[PDB]
């Protein structure tokens, strides 16, 4: 009971100590990763039926 | 894994015989079986094949009509019924297991042999001997009548090794895949029609006869054999 | 006054954490992706249909070679498929029919399965005797087993319905680490691409980020309104997407400790059963109780396609490592390869 | 003389009898076609959920009605194209025999399904009943000649009387008596199985008051449906068989037992069987 | 097979043999009668299992008919996350104890035990997965009910009870209260047995109820009804 509460508050206090970046940076990073690998996504870009192994 | 053959011995010519190979240590009912014979001073020669559920049988067209192959699955035994034995059937018949699914080793375990004495694609191994010293790389070449590289990307080349007095052992399957239990010294390569097996560091446990086989189509044909003696 | 004192301490600590992360949301992900060119309309055709299961299909997993599948069904069978020729390579009979999850080893030498018997069974595929044999039975969970993922040939992490996860040593056969902290059943696992962390999604409408080599939770993510059934990582391992029973998917950012985008529509009322990303990370595929899959443009959050063709609920879904196919399984006992 | 099948003087009244004949047959054609196509479409999507020989029935009764029109034309006139006279009766009799045998087979497979608690063999049975019906209706394909005024009337000229009695008493015995016995046996045994189960569960008191009432109110619907299916056969298939035997009898006795317009009305009533088939044997409501 | 290699043909025939074995195994398992054994805490299903961790399976045979019985009482998880696995069982065997009309719940002294069992019955009977699976209802410990009703009135459990305080009427009242929790009175059915003892009464009752369920299922899926 009290030990469980102490464990929970320890976890909550440890989650507060982390450093978090801005959300704009995260969104820009996701956009950059999606852009950099667009050519190698055979579902976003349906590669020709000659290269397709699922004819 | 153990396959023990029996039924050899001297035979009068024109008679009949039956060979039995008993298996122990593997799921016999899920393995196709081949009989492969070898003349007393010649290379290997595929003889017959029976599939997993006995639903597919092939013979080389030199024993067809005279030979029959069968399997007793509950009793875990494989039978070869030979009739009208000529004087050119004197050989040492081996039984070899073969499981075919995507990514399997189809010639991995060879039986021990049965000595019997009676009283298509062409595979070429140019050099029939290699005088070589241990510690230096060795190279063997094999040459096929037609390209083995099937349209699905698989080239069906097998490399076996037979040491003095022992059954052959699968070294390499499909021209590049090294069999389990084989040191990384051996390495298969080549393309389409010409193939090469290379050994980096020779040892005293590598002297013997090397055979190349195709599995593109039946009958399965073996190479003459290159003998490494040292 | 220890009880209420610690209660209010945790209350204020959570409040200040929430305020600190709220003072970090500069702009919505929809505001930065407000000018990108849309994906369009993703049209896919069923290349292969895989038949041979005689009951509902509950799990499915792809080989790292991008060719072989494993599928688990409630007829007590675990089938391995070629998926190029639709050939069955192995058909493994289970000792317990009530399988709820299955996994494929990243090396290809092992498959694992688990379910209502609280046991994770690991099978050896490449045996010299020519059959598939049970190589290990991991027991020690007190609830049903809901997910299992191989780290390597000798490590597996498993979720169970006893509110805990567990990292095992297959060679020894006993737990090496136990992850606790969830207040409800644990329903989904996703391994980071480098397998240094994993993310867990539970019935308490929560997700958590666990360090494998430390055994202790790093971050907790809330935002859903109902139970979470599926979870997956973004291809670079800096984000993950969850699917819950309130007919919403969400994208969470590991670094920002916040959610980025919600994937929901007014015409969808049923919960999500599966979640997966595309190779580039631009398409988010979600399987539904609606009987059909939906493909979302994972940056602008608008449905870019639909995968209809299953006569019952879509229970499992995956995308190959090479990224050229999408397998989809459903309660009508058929798998379908799409491209 | 020679018995005219669909042809008469009609001296009693003009312009109204052909009209009545046209109306009844067009109504029967429309109703049967609509019901059977709806039943085909309906079973086409209960195949996706339940997977019986009920599709062969809906194929056979449509085939039976495709023959309706040629008889309307020969009714509007008194003559006979004397190339279709060799196949119209063939298609009619073949489809009728297929319908009867399909009903008997449906009843038998329902019997075995209930009693016991092969897909290829089902196709073998379907092909077998179709082939047997064809080889049994063949005697009517090359024998109905076009005789002059007993006007070109499509009549039957059997070569030998022993070659006619045998065909008739084998046709009725193997296409009306045997299927009737099969269907009544199958449905009465389904009834006795259900009654035995509901009386095994009554001894031990597995039924409480107000639940022993719904059980009886459902055992009433079951018996009603089975009795309806058992007797609709003999109600909607007996006139054609009795008029076949009566034609046989009057063939060698020469008595005007036939009222001239009796055959056409009997055949129209039998056509209505193809329209009541897909509502009795499809109760998805 | 012409564009296929020798090894591809061998793989194809291996796949066909796998298919043959799968069909042989799945047609054999379609003749098993699967019963989902449910109940509440200390309901009495231990005696029921005696007559005939995770899931507990019990195979047995009675008059050439094979029965699977899955006891699911060892799982404390949320029932809504794994109950759909049992969509398609032949029947649900629910065990009630008639002696609980006076006993209070273990954790909560206020809340009753019979009402908790009734809540569980109403939860599983009107579920969206068991809309058409019959419920064989056993009422155990009837010999400890007539004995305990001499000194204790049933009005403790049901305050609205108005009738004779005898076993033969109180048992009927309990059975009616349990049966009236059904909503789909036409789609599915409930079979009630007042167990406690005898040679082969319980097993034969399950056999009768299961045979009736099978007959009704065949009538439904084979045209009639
Ligand atoms: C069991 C038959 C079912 C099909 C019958 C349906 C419609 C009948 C229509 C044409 C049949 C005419 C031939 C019958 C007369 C037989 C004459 C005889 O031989 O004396």
């Amino acid at each position: 009971s009290i030990a469980q509460a102490r464990k929970l508050v320890e976890q909550l206090k440890m989650e507060a100590n982390i450093d978090r970046i801005k959300v704009s940076k995260a969104a820009a990073d996701l956009m950059a990763y999606c852009e950099a690998h667009a050519k190698e996504d055979p579902l976003l870009t349906p590669v020709p039926a000659s290269e397709n192994p699922f004819r | 894994v153990q396959l023990v053959e029996s039924g050899g011995g001297l035979v009068q010519p024109g008679g009949s015989r039956k060979l039995s190979c008993s298996a122990s240590g593997f799921a016999f009912s899920s393995f196709g079986m081949h009989w492969v014979r070898q003349a007393p001073e010649k290379g290997l020669e595929w003889v017959a094949y029976i599939s997993s559920g006995s639903g597919t049988i092939y013979y080389a067209d030199t024993v067809k009509g005279r030979f029959t192959i069968s399997r007793d699955d509950p009793k875990n035994t494989l039978f070869l019924q030979m009739t009208s034995l000529r004087s050119e059937d004197t050989a040492m018949y081996y039984c070899v297991r073969s499981i075919y699914y995507y990514g399997s080793s189809p010639f991995d375990f060879w039986g021990q042999g049965t000595t019997l004495t009676v009283s298509d694609i062409v595979m070429t191994q140019a050099t029939s001997s290699v005088p070589v010293t241990p510690g230096e790389s060795v190279s063997i070449s094999c040459r096929s009548s037609k390209s083995l590289l099937h349209s699905n990307g698989n080239t069906y080349l097998y490399w076996f090794l037979q040491r003095p007095g022992q059954s052959p052992q699968l070294l390499i399957y499909r021209m590049s895949n090294l069999a389990s239990g084989v040191p990384d010294r051996f390495s298969g390569s080549g393309s389409g029609t010409a193939f090469t097996l290379t050994i980096s560091r020779l040892e005293a446990e590598d002297v013997g006869v090397y055979y190349c086989m195709q599995h593109l189509e039946y009958p399965l044909t073996f190479g003459a054999g290159t003998k490494l003696e040292l | 006054s220890e009880l209420d004192q610690l209660r209010q301490e945790a209350e204020q600590l959570k409040n200040q954490i929430r305020d600190a992360r709220k003072a970090c949301a500069d702009a919505t992900l929809s505001q930065i992706t407000n000018n990108i060119d849309p994906v369009g309309r993703i049209q896919m055709r069923t290349r292969r249909t895989l038949r041979g299961h005689l009951a509902k299909i509950y799990a499915m997993h792809w080989g790292t070679d991008s060719r072989l599948l494993v599928s688990a069904s409630q007829d007590g069978k675990l089938i391995i498929w070629d998926s190029y020729t639709t050939n069955k390579v192995h058909a493994i009979p289970l000792r317990s029919s009530w399988v709820m999850t299955c996994a494929y080893a990243p090396s290809g030498n092992y498959v694992a399965c688990g379910g209502l018997d609280n046991i994770c069974s690991i099978y050896n595929l490449k045996t010299r005797e020519g059959n598939v044999r049970v190589s290990r039975e991991l027991a020690g969970h007190t609830g049903y087993l809901s997910c299992c993922r191989f780290l390597d040939d000798n490590q597996i992490v498993t979720s169970s319905g006893d509110t805990t996860c567990a990292l095992w040593d297959i060679e020894t056969g006993q737990q090496t680490t136990t992850f606790t902290g969830h207040t409800g059943d644990v329903m989904s696992l996703s391994l980071a691409p480098d397998t240094r962390l994993f993310v867990s999604g539970a019935c308490d409408a929560s997700a958590k980020l666990w360090d494998v080599r430390e055994g202790m939770c790093r971050q907790t993510f809330t935002g859903h309104e109902s139970d979470i059934n599926a979870i997956c990582f973004f291809p670079n391992g800096n984000a993950f997407a969850t699917g819950s029973d309130d007919a919403t998917c969400r994208l969470f950012d590991l670094r920002a400790d916040q959610e980025l985008m919600t994937y929901s529509h007014d015409n969808i009322i049923c919960g999500i059963t599966s979640v997966s990303f595309s190779k580039s990370g631009r398409l988010l595929l979600a399987g539904y109780d609606d009987f059909n899959c939906n493909v979302w443009d994972a940056l602008k959050a608008d449905r870019a396609g639909v995968l209809a063709g299953h006569d019952n609920r879509v229970s499992c879904l995956g995308v190959t490592d090479d990224g050229m196919a999408v397998a989809t399984g459903s309660w009508d006992s058929f798998l379908k390869i799409w491209n | 003389t020679r018995f005219p099948f669909f042809s008469d003087v009609k001296g009693d009244h003009r312009l109204v009898l052909a009209a009545v004949e046209t109306t009844v047959l067009v109504l029967i054609f429309a109703v049967s076609l609509l019901g059977n196509v709806c039943a085909l479409v309906l079973v086409a999507r209960r195949r996706r959920r339940g997977a019986c020989l009920v599709l062969n029935l809906f194929c056979a009764d449509l085939l039976f009605i495709s023959a309706i029109p040629l008889v309307l034309a020969v009714r509007w006139t008194e003559a006979w194209g004397p190339v279709a006279c060799h196949l119209l009766f063939y298609v009619m009799t073949l489809s009728g025999s297929v319908t009867i045998l399909t009903l008997a087979a449906v009843s038998l497979e329902r019997m075995v399904c209930i009693v016991h608690l092969g897909r290829r063999a089902r196709a073998v049975l379907l092909a077998l009943i179709w082939g047997y019906s064809a080889v049994a209706a063949l005697p009517l394909c090359v024998f109905f000649r076009v005789v002059p005024q007993r006007i070109s009337i499509c009549t039957l000229i059997w070569p030998t009387i022993p070659g006619e009695i045998s065909w008739d008493v084998s046709f009725v015995t193997l296409n009306f008596l045997v299927p009737g016995l099969v269907i009544v046996i199958s449905y009465s045994k389904i009834l006795q199985i259900t009654k035995a189960s509901r009386k095994r569960l009554t001894v031990s008191l597995a039924y409480s008051e107000s639940h022993q009432i719904r059980v009886s109110q459902q055992d009433f619907r079951l018996f009603r449906t089975l009795f309806l299916l058992m007797v609709s056969f003999f109600i909607m298939w007996s006139p054609i068989i009795i008029t076949i035997l009566l034609i046989l009898i009057q063939n060698f006795k020469q008595d005007l037992v036939i009222w001239p317009s009796l055959f056409f009305w009997v055949v129209a009533f039998t056509f209505a069987n193809s329209a009541l088939n897909p509502i009795l044997y499809n109760m998805t409501l | 097979g012409c564009t296929l290699s020798a090894e591809d043909k061998a793989a194809v025939e291996r796949s066909k043999m796998i298919d043959r074995n799968l069909r042989e195994d799945g047609e054999k398992a379609a003749r098993e009668v699967k019963l989902l054994l449910l109940g509440a805490g200390e309901s009495g299903k231990s005696t029921i299992v005696k007559q005939m961790t995770g899931i507990v399976e019990t195979h047995f045979t009675f008059k050439d008919l094979h029965f699977k019985m899955f006891d699911v009482g060892g799982q404390r998880s949320e029932r809504k996350k794994w109950i759909h696995c049992f969509e398609g069982v032949t029947a649900i065997i629910f065990c009630v104890a008639l002696s609980d009309y006076d006993l209070v719940l273990a954790e909560d002294e206020e809340m009753n035990r019979m009402h908790e069992s009734m809540k569980l019955f109403d939860s599983i009977c009107n579920n969206k997965w068991f809309t058409d699976t019959s419920i064989i209802l056993f009422l155990n410990k009837k010999d400890l009910f007539e004995e305990k009703i001499k000194k204790s009135p049933l009005t403790i459990c049901y305050p609205e009870y108005a009738g004779s305080n005898t076993y033969e009427e109180a048992a009927a009242y309990i059975q009616c209260q349990f049966e009236d929790l059904n909503k789909r009175k036409d789609t599915k059915e409930i079979y009630t047995h007042f167990t406690c003892a005898t040679d082969t009464k319980n097993v034969q009752f399950v056999f009768d109820a299961v045979t009736d369920v099978i007959i009704k299922n065949n009538l439904k899926d084979c045209g009639l009804f």
